[PDB]
């Protein structure tokens, strides 16, 4: 390094370099698939962000819908 | 719809997370869903910094070598890859045969370190989780999206049988807008809960790492010594674990106070807050709370900025000469931020949430503040007055009589109050010792005295405006109709005298210049004592030695990075010094240069792309039709080209001086 | 486009309407004060926000008010003239 | 410059007074391409100082635009006095001597250039869009100086020749703020100083030529000729001579500081203070009958310019006479 | 002892170098190895084009030269009109010589405040006229 810190200059102090890199191919190709999946969960939340709730659904979607029992009790007893 | 300027994008990007202005989104339960998913995402954009960090110092970066010999080495951030360097020589950046490197000023290796960080390996496990952490944050997003569908649609499936099924449209939000349990399971979990799990995970894990001999955790680990341990300079971990545990414990105490799953235990807050002094308020008004959490978090941000620098809490932090002052200045800057955000929150909570009583009636502790709101604003002013008389007199007499020779003729007012509480902070301190604390006492002096007076007039000032733009937000005497209007508008015509700058935005937008102001001022005072005690001691009474000693002297380094005598590692520095100005200079001519006239000019060149040849036949210009920014757009802009030129400035001249 | 509302303390001076640079207002007969007249803003779409009804009106507070939308912004409230919407 | 600002001023005065030439009547053709040129001027001039910055800290000074790397000769730049080689000496000083051009002074008088074009612009805008324009087709019932038309047609503020004269002015110091410190360095660099011994002199100049390498990059003139020059200036609080060339400076600062807040702020804040102010006033029975109003627009306006022109002027003239006194004695 | 052998043994607050002179004798040890005090640019770039005499080299302004900017590369600049100033001397000296002859005495100083009475005046002198 070109060092410009007059503390730096003065001190001596040095910017340790290691001999190998700290990970190896493999290690980063784990981590990219990580924040791959991530990329694909945050994809589809920014779909859902963007179309925001669908009142419509009862008039055509499965199920008859449902609310938890602690969501009713949480319901009951009020805010 | 087709019809649109260019305006079009501005006004979209200025509220494209005003939740609360999008249409369509009908009803508070839309609005709190929304909010709610949103806060998911910002969990995984922080989870996803933060494995990015811990990535970067795995990989790019010299971990394992700089806990080795952390005092003389410095930590690598990550790796420069940029093709416009040179290629014929070698960068400042790279020891001639070696990839450029960064040093990294953010302490997030004694954070490590002092944490229990030993090896490369640990590092990536904590990337590889935080982001599986990420991931699964926006996958209770989604989770709760579905949730919140299903239960709307059984309200439509199912229905009571009496007329009164429609009540049931207020407690759809239940699980979002509920504050009692929020409350209990927040501070007794989030917060004591989280405590004692960090007090384990101390006890686990650094307590080991730091002591080189074997010893089973016992309550040995918890101590009550105080200050810093000598060899690593900060606090004893032994200290921090009990720390932990105290607050925990209280706060998982303070967590069963409010009725949470069961009406059989705990308090209400209506009631609390319907008993107490202040009458009661929107405690579901959404810009409230966020209002009341910006401030504490602002607090604690510059209880934060404060304690890490006096007290060190991590390893060797101290022995680092920038990193302690960047990390100063980071909280600081941001502890402004969210002080300045509560109040704009709590004056568009006054211009669109708060149920205003009759005029007469005064219930509300904010009727009660509106009825004398006048009395507030003037002695407010007043105030703020003579702080800036007073302060800017006494300097400029020390200023000429220093010109003119004479440092026996300055005013030089001894800090006696001051001195006093340090005197008696000591004097427990001693006796605590009886029975050491670095940077938490200070020499203090007449300069300590006069920029602390500084620090209060910039902060008068600005609590002046903001409180004057939220006691003013609904109405004033200039536009008495202010409600109707949204929080920021342009103006109210050149008539009544003339109208500029009447929003409670644009209270907001003159606040902020302040805010950066009195940053300034605490960031100048902290780093000029922190460079020169003994020169600023001596000679911070008189601005010249502000001016001089400070900034003209301390400038060299980085203005000298690259010249035409070479480069070294702050050429970086000295290339942002003035783009950062650059910006600054932008923002000059949004801000003074107003709509008119670049309308007019707009117009001109629109004239000439119409009457270019080939360009006609292809764009008419009715879609998309260039105009002009509004008068609030180009406010906004021209105040974040300030705010960004001012703020970004600084770092690299702290980075210069204390490198 | 804006909002132009008028508002019944008007005393129906006109000056208002003489101001209008557009031609939005309109005065209207009225029993409500003595002229016997109250200026109306039937042509609301044509309505640039330049507020100078507003400047001339008399009253104590203004009898007219302008509400800028700038959402809302049309050709004729934003007085488009080498570009056209229509 | 002061009265260059002034003859558009009043040009723009006799046009909403009286009737206009017939060049008036293809004002957009004029004003477009001036629009144009000041455009290209200022990309090409300035833009060659920031490829200058970012190529030399990237360290590749063979990549910039300087004599020693590609060259940007003035070669319509040629001599008409026909001067014998040789300079002018008298008692230790240069008195007279050529100034040799090069690529620092072909950028140098191409920001010039850009700068002048500028201000032209903004005077000649205001003079022609005076009686009317696309926007408002009124301005002459409106007048001369009035501070809009309204927040409508998306806001029409600082249309009138009077603002359009309070942003030449701006413009005019820019250009002429550049203009000094362009021939304060190049003097001090290449022209003034003292020389030491048909006989041959070595000429030690007062910048000692940093001009022609320094001058390149906008971190050369931050560095060489505002830092490194107002070492006269900022340390002058001591020495009896220019005491007061160092106040002024600080003081000068200060008042460009605080005309911001004019040149930033407006009307109706300072209203409304004022009016929470004089409720207090009230209060205590102290009631002025000449009821206190906050500066009109154009007022606040004028105010900031002057204030930001002065301390401008202020911090340049402290500083060049602060430098040029200690050097000569 | 060395660099190389400092740098062989290296550093390790953790177990060894636990004296912070050792630490910073190998920090030295590795600075002096691994830093360069300048990047080596060109000292080409530092050197003066205009004004320092250097002006020919850079052949800036080859296509009709002006002639009063000097020739020579060395840095020197000759003094222009030198043969006038011997010249310039003489005329002088002459003209102080005649001037002299013509009033026929020694050239007395003037005073800044003095009075003097004029030669045609046509009354007796108070201080004399010259
Ligand atoms: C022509 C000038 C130039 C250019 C084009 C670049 C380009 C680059 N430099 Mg830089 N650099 C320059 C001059 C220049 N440099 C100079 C003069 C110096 C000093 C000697 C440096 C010193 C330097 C260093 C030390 C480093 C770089 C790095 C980089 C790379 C940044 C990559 C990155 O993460 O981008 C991402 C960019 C951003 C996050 C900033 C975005 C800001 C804008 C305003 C957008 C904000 C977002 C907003 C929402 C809009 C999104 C729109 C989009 C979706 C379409 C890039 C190749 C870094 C590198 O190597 O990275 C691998 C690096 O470490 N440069
Ligand atoms: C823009 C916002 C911002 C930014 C950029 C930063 C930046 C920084 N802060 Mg922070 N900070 C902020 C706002 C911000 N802060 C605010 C508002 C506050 C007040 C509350 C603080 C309070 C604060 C403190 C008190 C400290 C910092 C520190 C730091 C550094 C980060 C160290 C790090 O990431 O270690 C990497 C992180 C780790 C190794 C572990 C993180 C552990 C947490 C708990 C992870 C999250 C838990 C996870 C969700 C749990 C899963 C669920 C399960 C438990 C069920 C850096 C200078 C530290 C510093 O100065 O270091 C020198 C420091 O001590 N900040
Ligand atoms: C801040 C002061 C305060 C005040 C004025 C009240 C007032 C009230 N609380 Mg209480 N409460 C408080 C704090 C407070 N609380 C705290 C901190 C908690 C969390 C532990 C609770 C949890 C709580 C519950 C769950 C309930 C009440 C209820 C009540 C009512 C009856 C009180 C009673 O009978 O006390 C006399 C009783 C005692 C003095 C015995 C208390 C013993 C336990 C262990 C708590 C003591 C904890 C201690 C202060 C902290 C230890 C710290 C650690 C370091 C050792 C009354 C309205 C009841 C009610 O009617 O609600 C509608 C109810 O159901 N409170
Ligand atoms: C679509 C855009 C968007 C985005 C990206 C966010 C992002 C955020 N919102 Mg949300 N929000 C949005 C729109 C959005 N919001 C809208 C439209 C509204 C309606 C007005 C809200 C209303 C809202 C509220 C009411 C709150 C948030 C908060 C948050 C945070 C979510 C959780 C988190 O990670 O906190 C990370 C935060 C931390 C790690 C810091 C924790 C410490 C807290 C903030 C301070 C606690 C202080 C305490 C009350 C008092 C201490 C006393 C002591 C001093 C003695 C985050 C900054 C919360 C927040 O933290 O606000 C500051 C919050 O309270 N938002
Ligand atoms: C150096 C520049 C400068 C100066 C001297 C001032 C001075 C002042 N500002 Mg500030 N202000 C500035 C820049 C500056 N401002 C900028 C750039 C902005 C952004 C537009 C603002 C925006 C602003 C607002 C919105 C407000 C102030 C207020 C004040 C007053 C604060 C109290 C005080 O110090 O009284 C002492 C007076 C002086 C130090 C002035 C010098 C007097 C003689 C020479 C002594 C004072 C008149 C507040 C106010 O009016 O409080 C009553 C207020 O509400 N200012
Ligand atoms: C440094 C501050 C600054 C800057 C940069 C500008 C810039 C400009 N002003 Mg000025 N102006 C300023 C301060 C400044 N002003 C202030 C404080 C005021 C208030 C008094 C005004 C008032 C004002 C008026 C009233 C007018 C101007 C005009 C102009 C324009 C001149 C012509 C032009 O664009 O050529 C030069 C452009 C530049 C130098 C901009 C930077 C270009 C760089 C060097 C190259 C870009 C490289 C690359 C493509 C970037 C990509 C980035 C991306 C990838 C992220 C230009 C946009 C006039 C105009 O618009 O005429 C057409 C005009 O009428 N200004
Ligand atoms: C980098 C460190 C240093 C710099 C730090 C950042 C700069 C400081 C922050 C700026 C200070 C103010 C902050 C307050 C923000 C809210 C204000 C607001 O909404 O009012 C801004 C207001 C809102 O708009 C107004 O709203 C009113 C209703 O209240 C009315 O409708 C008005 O007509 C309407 O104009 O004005 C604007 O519309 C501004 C125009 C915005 C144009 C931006 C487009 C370009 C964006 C590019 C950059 C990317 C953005 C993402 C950033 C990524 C970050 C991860
Ligand atoms: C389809 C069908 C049938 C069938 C079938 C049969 C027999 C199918 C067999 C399928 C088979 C045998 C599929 C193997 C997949 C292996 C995978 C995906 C491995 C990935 C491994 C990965 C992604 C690992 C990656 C890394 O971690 C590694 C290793 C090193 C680290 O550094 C990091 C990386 C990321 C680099 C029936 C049942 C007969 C009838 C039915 O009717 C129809
Ligand atoms: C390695 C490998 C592989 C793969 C690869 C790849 C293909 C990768 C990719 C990668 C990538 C490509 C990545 C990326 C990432 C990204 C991220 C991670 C981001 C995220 C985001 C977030 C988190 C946020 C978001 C947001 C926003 C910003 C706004 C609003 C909305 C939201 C909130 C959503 C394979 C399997 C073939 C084989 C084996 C190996
Ligand atoms: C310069 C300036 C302008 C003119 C500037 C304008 C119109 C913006 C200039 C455009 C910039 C260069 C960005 C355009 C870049 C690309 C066209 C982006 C297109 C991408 C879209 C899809 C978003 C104003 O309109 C104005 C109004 C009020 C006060 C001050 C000012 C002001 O200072
Ligand atoms: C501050 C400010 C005000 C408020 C300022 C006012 C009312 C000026 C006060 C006038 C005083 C009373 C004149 C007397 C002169 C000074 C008090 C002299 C001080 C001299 C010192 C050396 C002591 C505006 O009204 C305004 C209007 C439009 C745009 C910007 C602004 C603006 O910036
Ligand atoms: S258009 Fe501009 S100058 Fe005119 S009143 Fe509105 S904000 Fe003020
Ligand atoms: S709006 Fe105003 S000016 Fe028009 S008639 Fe009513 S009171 Fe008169
Ligand atoms: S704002 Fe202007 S155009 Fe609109 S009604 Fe009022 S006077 Fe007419």
């Amino acid at each position: 390094r070109v060092p410009g810190g007059k503390r730096t200059k003065e001190l001596g102090l040095v910017v340790p370099i290691p001999e190998e890199d700290g990970l190896t191919d493999g290690q980063i190709a784990a981590l990219f698939v990580v924040a791959l999946v991530v990329l694909i969960a945050a994809v589809d939340l920014a779909r859902s962000l963007y179309f925001g709730l669908q009142p419509n659904k009862f008039k055509t979607a499965k199920g008859k819908g449902s609310i938890t029992p602690f969501m009713k009790r949480l319901i009951e007893n009020g805010f | 719809n087709g019809r649109c300027a260019t305006s079009r994008y501005l006004q979209v990007m200025g509220s494209i997370h005003d939740i609360e202005s999008y249409f369509a989104l009908d009803n508070t339960l839309s609005l709190n869903l929304q909010i709610f998913t949103a806060h998911w995402g910002h969990l995984a954009i922080i989870l996803m910094w933060i494995s990015g960090n811990l990535y970067h110092i795995a990989s790019n970066a010299n971990y394992s070598l700089w806990i080795k010999n952390p005092i003389p080495s410095m930590p690598i951030a990550h790796n420069i890859w940029d093709p416009h360097f040179t290629s014929s020589t070698s960068t400042p950046y790279s020891h001639t045969t070696t990839a450029a490197v960064l040093i990294a000023y953010s302490g997030i290796y004694n954070q490590l370190y002092t944490s229990g960080f030993s090896t490369v390996n640990q590092i990536y496990k904590a990337t590889f989780a935080f982001s599986c952490l990420a991931v699964i944050s926006i996958l209770l997003a989604k989770i709760h999206i579905r949730t919140h569908s299903e239960v709307l649609h059984n309200s439509a499936t199912h229905a009571s049988q009496i007329p009164s099924f429609f009540q049931l449209l207020y407690f759809l939000d239940v699980g979002i807008s509920s504050i009692n349990i929020r409350l209990n399971f927040h501070t007794g979990v989030l917060v004591g809960f989280f405590s004692i799990a960090y007090t384990g995970h101390l006890l686990d894990v650094a307590i080991p790492a730091s002591r080189a001999p074997l010893s089973h955790t016992s309550l040995s680990y918890l101590t009550f010594f105080g200050g810093l341990k000598s060899d690593t300079a900060s606090l004893y971990l032994t200290d921090i674990a009990h720390h932990h545990l105290a607050i925990g414990v209280i706060f998982v105490y303070i967590g069963h106070l409010y009725s949470s799953c069961s009406t059989a235990l705990g308090t209400y807050i209506r009631d609390m807050l319907y008993t107490s002094a202040i009458y009661m308020f929107q405690i579901k008004s959404l810009h409230l709370a966020l209002s009341l959490a910006l401030a504490g978090c602002a607090v604690l941000t510059s209880a934060t900025a404060q304690h890490i620098y006096s007290l060190t809490p991590y390893f060797y932090l101290s022995y680092d000469y920038v990193t302690s002052v960047t990390l100063y200045v980071h909280h600081s800057y941001i502890a402004s931020f969210l002080a300045i955000a509560s109040h704009a929150h709590a004056a568009i909570t006054l211009v669109r949430d708060w149920v205003a009583p009759l005029e007469l009636e005064s219930s509300c502790t904010i009727a009660r503040i509106h009825t004398h709101k006048a009395a507030i604003i003037s002695h407010l002013s007043w105030v703020s007055l003579w702080l800036g008389f007073h302060t800017l007199a006494i300097y400029s007499h020390n200023d000429t009589n220093m010109a003119f020779g004479s440092p026996s003729k300055q005013i030089l007012i001894e800090p006696t109050n001051a001195q006093l509480i340090q005197e008696s902070s000591g004097k427990a301190l001693y006796s605590f010792a009886i029975n050491s604390f670095g940077s938490f006492i200070y020499p203090i002096g007449p300069g300590d005295l006069y920029v602390h007076h500084a620090i209060a007039l910039g902060l008068h000032v600005t609590v002046l405006i903001l409180l004057k733009g939220a006691l003013e937000a609904r109405g004033s005497k200039l536009m008495p109709d202010k409600m109707e209007h949204s929080f920021g508008f342009s103006c109210d015509g050149p008539g009544r005298g003339g109208t500029c700058d009447i929003s409670a935005w644009d209270c907001f937008y003159l606040a902020m210049f302040w805010m950066l102001n009195t940053n300034a001022w605490i960031d100048f005072y902290f780093h000029y004592k922190y460079l020169a005690p003994r020169q600023f001691s001596e000679s911070s009474t008189y601005l010249e030695s502000w001016f001089r000693d400070y900034l003209w002297f301390n400038s060299a380094p980085l203005i000298r990075a690259y010249s035409a005598l070479g480069t070294n590692d702050l050429s970086v520095q000295a290339w942002f010094f003035l783009l950062t100005h650059l910006a600054w200079a932008t923002g000059f001519m949004f801000l003074i240069s107003w709509r008119g006239y670049w309308q007019e000019l707009i117009d001109i060149i629109l004239y000439m792309h119409l009457k270019t040849p080939i360009l006609i036949d292809l764009w008419n210009g009715g879609v998309y039709t260039p105009l002009a920014l509004s008068i609030v757009q180009a406010r906004f802009i021209g105040l974040v080209h300030f705010t960004a030129g001012l703020i970004l400035t600084y770092p690299p001249f702290i980075i210069s001086t204390t490198s | 486009s804006h909002a132009v509302k008028i508002y019944d303390t008007c005393i129906g001076c006109t000056l208002c309407v003489r101001a209008c640079p557009t031609d939005v207002l309109e005065m209207v007969p009225a029993t409500v004060n003595a002229a016997k007249q109250v200026a109306s803003s039937p042509r609301v779409e044509d309505c640039v926000g330049c507020k100078r009804c507003e400047t001339a009106c008399p009253t104590d507070f203004l009898s007219i008010r302008v509400y800028l939308q700038e959402n809302e912004e049309t050709q004729y409230s934003l007085g488009l003239d080498l570009a056209d919407w229509s | 410059g002061f009265f260059t600002v002034a003859s558009g001023a009043h040009a723009s005065i006799f046009v909403i007074r009286q009737l206009p030439t017939s060049e008036i009547r293809h004002r957009d053709p004029i004003i477009g391409h001036l629009i144009w040129v000041c455009i290209a001027l200022g990309l090409h001039s300035f833009g060659l100082y920031c490829h200058n910055d970012t190529l030399e800290a990237l360290g590749r000074p063979e990549d910039t635009f300087c004599d020693n790397s590609i060259q940007l000769k003035p070669i319509f730049a040629k001599q008409f006095l026909g001067l014998q080689p040789g300079i002018e000496v008298l008692d230790g000083k240069i008195v007279r001597m050529t100034q040799e051009l090069g690529t620092a002074d072909f950028m140098v008088h191409h920001i010039h250039a850009f700068t002048i074009h500028v201000t032209l612009l903004i005077l000649l805008k205001g003079v022609l869009y005076a009686r009317n324009s696309r926007l408002v087709s009124d301005k002459l019932e409106l007048g001369f100086a009035y501070p809009c038309d309204g927040p409508g047609r998306g806001g029409t503020c600082q249309i009138s020749p009077w603002d359009h004269l309070f942003l030449a002015v701006f413009w005019m110091y820019n250009c002429l703020s550049v203009v000094i410190f362009h021939y304060f360095w190049k003097m001090q660099s290449d022209v003034w100083g003292s020389y030491v011994h048909h006989s041959s002199l070595t000429c030690s100049h007062y910048s000692q030529g940093d001009f022609s390498v320094n001058s390149i990059t906008i971190n050369g003139w931050l560095r060489n000729l505002l830092w490194s020059e107002a070492s006269q200036v900022i340390q002058s609080y001591a020495l009896p001579s220019i005491c007061s060339y160092g106040f002024i400076f600080l003081a000068a600062h200060f008042v460009w500081a605080f005309s911001l807040m004019f040149l930033f702020s407006g009307r109706a804040y300072w209203q409304e203070l004022i009016e929470s102010i004089l409720w207090s006033h009230h209060k205590l029975k102290i009631v002025p009958h000449i009821q206190p109003r906050a500066l009109s627009i154009s007022q606040g306006r004028a105010v900031g310019l002057t204030h930001y022109v002065l301390g401008g002027i202020g911090c340049t003239w402290a500083f060049i006479i602060s430098r040029m006194l200690v050097l000569t004695t | 002892p060395s660099d190389e052998e400092i740098l062989a043994k290296g550093c390790d607050i953790r177990v060894d170098c636990t004296t912070k002179e050792q630490q910073f004798a190998w920090a030295k040890a590795y600075y002096r190895k691994y830093n360069q005090e300048t990047d080596g640019k060109d000292p080409k770039y530092s050197k003066p084009s205009t004004g320092a005499g250097v002006f020919r080299k850079f052949k800036i302004d080859w296509p009709n030269p002006d002639p009063s900017i000097p020739d020579t590369t060395d840095g020197t600049y000759p003094i222009r009109n030198e043969d006038f100033l011997p010249i310039w001397k003489q005329q002088q000296e002459d003209l102080r010589a005649k001037m002299k002859e013509y009033i026929g005495r020694e050239f007395t100083e003037i005073r800044w405040i003095g009075d003097y009475d004029n030669a045609r005046s046509p009354y007796k002198p108070h201080n004399g006229y010259y």
